[PDB]
DNA sequence: GGGGTTTTGGGG
DNA sequence: GGGTTTTGGGG
DNA sequence: GGGGTTTTGGGG
C-alpha cells in the first residue's frame, strides 16, 4: 500500500522515502553524465504548489538511473507522472524530490489527455484511462484508492493549463534577444515548418512572440512529435554565433522539445497570434546561393492532414507494400533537378481530347505537359531521378503555376513567368510540397500551386 | 563568419575540393585545443571539432623533436599545427561521423608542435562541424551541384511520358519504376559523377599512434 | 550473489 | 540538480 | 531491510 502526499506538505525533516502524483511542466531530455550514469531532470506542480504569486512556481524532481531507458522522456507538458520512494530535500530555496531508480524508486506517466504522445502519432487509443503510457521497471500496479487522485489531477491540470500560461515569461527568452545572453536559454515558439534536411534530420522553422525566426536541428529519433502549426517549449538553447546565412539554435544532448496538452491557454494564443512568415525567405529569392530552405508550394487545404510518403516508397515500394497499394492519392515533399521538355515554350501543348494525342504549340484544346526529375531525401544517395507530371488535360494541377494554359510561342507574359517558375523550382534548396494521383504506373501533381 | 574551420571546410567545398583555389590568407598556422585523443583525435578552434589525419611523417617528426611527450594523451592541452593541407574523400558516413553524405573534408597535417604552457580559452562547448546546420547545407548545395550537371548531361531527348498512357487509364495499369531515371553514368546505385579529384595522401589510423607508443 | 545501503549480519 | 555521453544522427 | 532471485544463508 502506498501514501501519496502533496508537494507542499511533504516532509522535509523525515528523510524518509515519500510518494506522490504530480504534473510535469518541464524536463530535460534523458541524458548521460559518465559511464554509469543517466540523469532526467523535471519541474513539478500539483494543488498545492502551482504559483508563485504569478510566474508559475514548482518543486524539482531529479531522477538517477544506471540506464537511459529507465528514465522518463517527457515530450509534453501537463502530462502526469507518479513516483514512488523519493527523498525530499531543500536545494538553493526549492524543493527537490530526488529518486534513485537504480536503487528502488520507481515512476509511472499518465497521459491527461485522450491520448499519450506517441499514440497520437501513431493513432491508436489509450487502453484505459488509468493506464500508464510509460513506466520504469518490469511492471507498474495502480490501485482503486488510486483512481479518483489519478482522476481529479487531471481535471486539475485542465484547469491550470487553461487559465495560467504556466510556462510564464521568466521561464524562457525572447529570440530577438536570444544573442545578447551569456550561455544557454529557453525558447516558446511556433513551429512555422518541419524540413526533411536528411534521413535522421529534421530541420524546424521556428518564430516566437517577438517576431524573430530562427533555425535548428531537430534529430527524427530524440523528437519524433514536432508538428507544423504546433507550439513547443524548447528546455536549454544557445544562439549559434557561426551561424552566418541565417538565424541558428543550437542543442545539446539534455536539451529537450515540448508540445503542450489541449488545454494549455499558452499555446493556444501562441498559434494564432503567430502568423507564418515568409521574409526570410522573399530576401533568398534574390541571391544566387541560398542555404536556407524554400518550399515554394501549398497544397490544397483539405489535404492539409494527409501524411506525406517519401520517394523511396512512392517509386521502390508502391508496387509491394500492402498500405501503398491501397492508395492511389499520396503527398509528398522533393525538389526539382531538371523540368523537360526544356523549352519552356513547350510546356503547354495542343491535346485533341479525341485521339488522346498533344502536340507543339504551332497547334490545339491548350494544356501543360511538364514533367518534372525529383529526388528528395529518402533517395538523396542514390543514382536515381524520379519523373512526377504535371499533365492537366483532365483538370489535375491546372493552377500549379498560377498561369492559366496559353499558347507559350505567342503569349509573352505567360512565358516570362513560367520561366521564371522554371529557375525558381530547379535552384538549390528550393522544394515542393505536393499531393499526387496514381495512374497508370505514374504520378499527377494535383490539388498543389 | 568567426570558426577557422567552418570557413576553412566551406570555402574548400565551395571550391570544388581545390586547395589552391581556397583564399591564401586562410593558410597560416592552426592554433587548436585538443578535445579528445583516444580512440578519436579531436581538435577544436573554439567552435566545432574535427578530425585532425597525420601523415606518418607528421608522427616521427613530432616525436624527434618532442620525446616522450605522447600524441594519444594530448587531451585537454593545445598543439600548433604549422604546415597542413586540406583534401575531399569519399566515404561512408554512416561509418565515419566525420563526415556528411559520404563526403569527407579532411585536415591533412604534416607539422605540429605542442604547448604545455598552461593553455586556456573560455570556449561554448565544441560541436561536430558535420552535424553542424549551414555547413551539412554547403555539402548539399556542392551535390546538388553535380548532380544537376550530370543529369542535364546524361538526360537528353525529352523523353516526356505520352499522354495517352495517363489521360485514359481506365483499363490501363503500370508499374511505377517506370518513372525511375538514371542521374549519370555510374556503376553501382550511388551517385558518383563528380568532378573534384579525390585526393589521396596516406595518413595513420589513430591505434597505430598508439601501439607506437604503448604496443 | 550482488546493488545499493547502511541493514554493517541476516528475511523471505 | 540549469546539465556535456559516444550509442560519436535519442542517450 | 528489502529486490529479485536462488544465493534459500551470508559479502563488501
Amino acid at each position: 500500500k502506498y501514501e501519496y502526499v502533496e508537494l507542499a506538505k511533504a516532509s522535509l525533516t523525515s528523510a524518509q522515502p515519500q510518494h506522490f502524483y504530480a504534473v510535469v511542466i518541464d524536463a530535460t531530455f534523458p541524458y548521460k553524465t559518465n559511464q554509469e550514469r543517466y540523469i532526467c531532470s523535471l519541474k513539478i506542480v500539483d494543488p498545492t504548489l502551482y504559483l508563485k504569486q504569478d510566474a508559475s512556481d514548482y518543486a524539482t524532481l531529479v531522477l538517477y538511473a544506471k540506464r537511459f531507458e529507465d528514465l522518463p522522456i517527457i515530450h509534453r507538458a501537463g502530462d502526469i507522472i507518479r513516483v514512488h520512494r523519493a527523498t525530499l530535500r531543500l536545494y538553493n530555496g526549492q524543493r527537490q524530490f530526488n529518486a534513485n531508480v537504480f536503487y528502488s524508486s520507481s515512476w509511472a506517466l499518465f497521459s491527461t489527455d485522450k491520448r499519450s504522445v506517441t499514440q497520437e502519432i501513431n493513432n491508436q487509443d489509450a487502453v484505459s484511462d488509468t493506464t500508464p503510457f510509460s513506466f520504469s521497471s518490469k511492471h507498474a500496479t495502480i490501485e482503486k484508492n488510486e483512481i479518483s487522485i489519478l482522476q481529479n489531477l487531471r481535471k486539475w491540470a485542465n484547469q491550470y493549463f487553461s487559465s495560467y500560461s504556466v510556462i510564464s515569461s521568466d521561464m524562457y527568452t525572447a529570440l530577438n534577444k536570444a544573442q545578447a545572453q551569456k550561455g544557454d536559454f529557453d525558447v516558446v515558439a511556433k513551429i512555422l515548418q518541419v524540413h526533411e534536411l536528411d534521413e535522421y534530420t529534421n530541420e524546424l522553422k521556428l518564430k516566437d512572440a517577438s517576431g524573430q525566426v530562427f533555425y535548428t536541428l531537430s534529430l527524427k529519433l530524440k523528437f519524433p512529435h514536432v508538428r507544423t502549426g504546433e507550439v513547443v517549449r524548447i528546455r536549454s538553447a544557445t544562439y549559434d554565433e557561426t551561424s552566418t546565412q541565417k538565424k541558428v539554435l543550437i542543442l545539446s544532448h539534455y536539451s529537450n522539445i515540448i508540445t503542450f496538452i489541449q488545454s494549455s491557454k499558452l499555446a493556444k494564443e501562441l498559434r494564432a497570434k503567430i502568423q507564418d512568415d515568409h521574409s526570410v525567405e522573399v530576401a533568398s529569392l534574390k541571391k544566387n546561393v541560398s542555404l536556407n530552405a524554400v518550399v515554394l508550394t501549398e497544397v490544397d487545404k483539405k489535404h492539409a492532414a494527409l501524411p506525406s510518403t517519401s520517394l523511396q516508397d512512392l517509386f521502390h515500394h508502391a508496387d509491394s507494400d500492402k498500405e501503398l497499394q491501397a492508395q492511389d492519392t499520396f503527398r509528398t515533399q522533393f525538389y526539382v533537378t531538371k523540368i523537360e521538355p526544356s523549352d519552356v515554350k513547350e510546356w503547354v501543348k495542343g491535346y485533341d481530347r479525341k485521339t488522346k494525342k498533344s502536340s507543339s504549340l504551332k497547334k490545339g484544346d491548350n494544356i501543360f505537359q511538364v514533367q518534372f526529375l525529383v529526388k528528395d531525401a529518402s533517395t538523396q544517395l542514390n543514382n536515381n531521378t524520379y519523373r512526377v507530371l504535371l499533365y492537366t488535360q483532365d483538370g489535375l494541377g491546372a493552377n500549379f503555376f498560377n498561369v492559366k494554359a496559353d499558347n507559350l510561342h505567342k503569349n509573352a507574359d505567360a512565358r516570362k513567368k513560367l520561366e521564371d517558375s522554371a529557375e525558381l523550382l530547379t535552384k538549390f534548396n528550393s522544394y515542393v510540397d505536393a499531393v499526387v494521383e496514381r495512374r497508370n504506373g505514374f504520378y499527377l501533381i494535383k490539388d498543389t500551386k | 563568419q568567426q570558426s577557422a574551420f567552418k570557413q576553412l571546410y566551406t570555402e574548400l567545398f565551395n571550391n570544388e575540393g581545390d586547395f589552391s583555389k581556397v583564399s591564401s590568407n586562410l593558410k597560416k598556422p592552426l592554433k587548436c585545443y585538443v578535445k579528445e585523443s583516444y580512440p578519436h583525435f579531436l581538435v577544436t578552434d573554439g567552435y566545432f571539432f574535427v578530425a585532425p589525419y597525420f601523415t606518418k611523417e607528421a608522427v616521427n617528426e613530432f616525436h624527434a623533436k618532442f620525446p616522450n611527450v605522447n600524441i594519444v594523451d594530448l587531451t585537454d592541452k593545445v598543439i600548433v599545427i604549422n604546415n597542413w593541407s586540406l583534401e575531399l574523400r569519399r566515404v561512408n558516413s554512416a561509418e565515419v561521423f566525420t563526415s556528411y553524405a559520404n563526403l569527407e573534408a579532411r585536415l591533412i597535417v604534416h607539422s605540429f608542435k605542442p604547448n604545455l604552457q598552461e593553455r586556456l580559452n573560455p570556449t561554448r562547448y565544441p560541436v561536430n562541424l558535420f552535424r553542424d546546420d549551414e555547413f551539412k547545407t554547403t555539402i548539399q548545395h556542392f551535390r546538388h551541384t553535380a548532380l544537376q550537371a550530370a543529369i542535364n548531361k546524361t538526360v537528353k531527348g525529352d523523353n516526356l511520358v505520352d499522354i495517352s498512357k495517363v489521360a485514359d487509364a481506365a483499363g490501363k495499369k503500370g508499374k511505377v519504376d517506370a518513372g525511375i531515371v538514371k542521374a549519370s553514368a555510374s556503376k553501382g546505385d550511388e551517385f558518383s559523377d563528380f568532378s573534384f579529384k579525390e585526393g589521396n595522401t596516406a595518413t595513420l589510423k589513430i591505434a597505430d599512434i598508439f601501439v607506437q607508443e604503448k604496443g
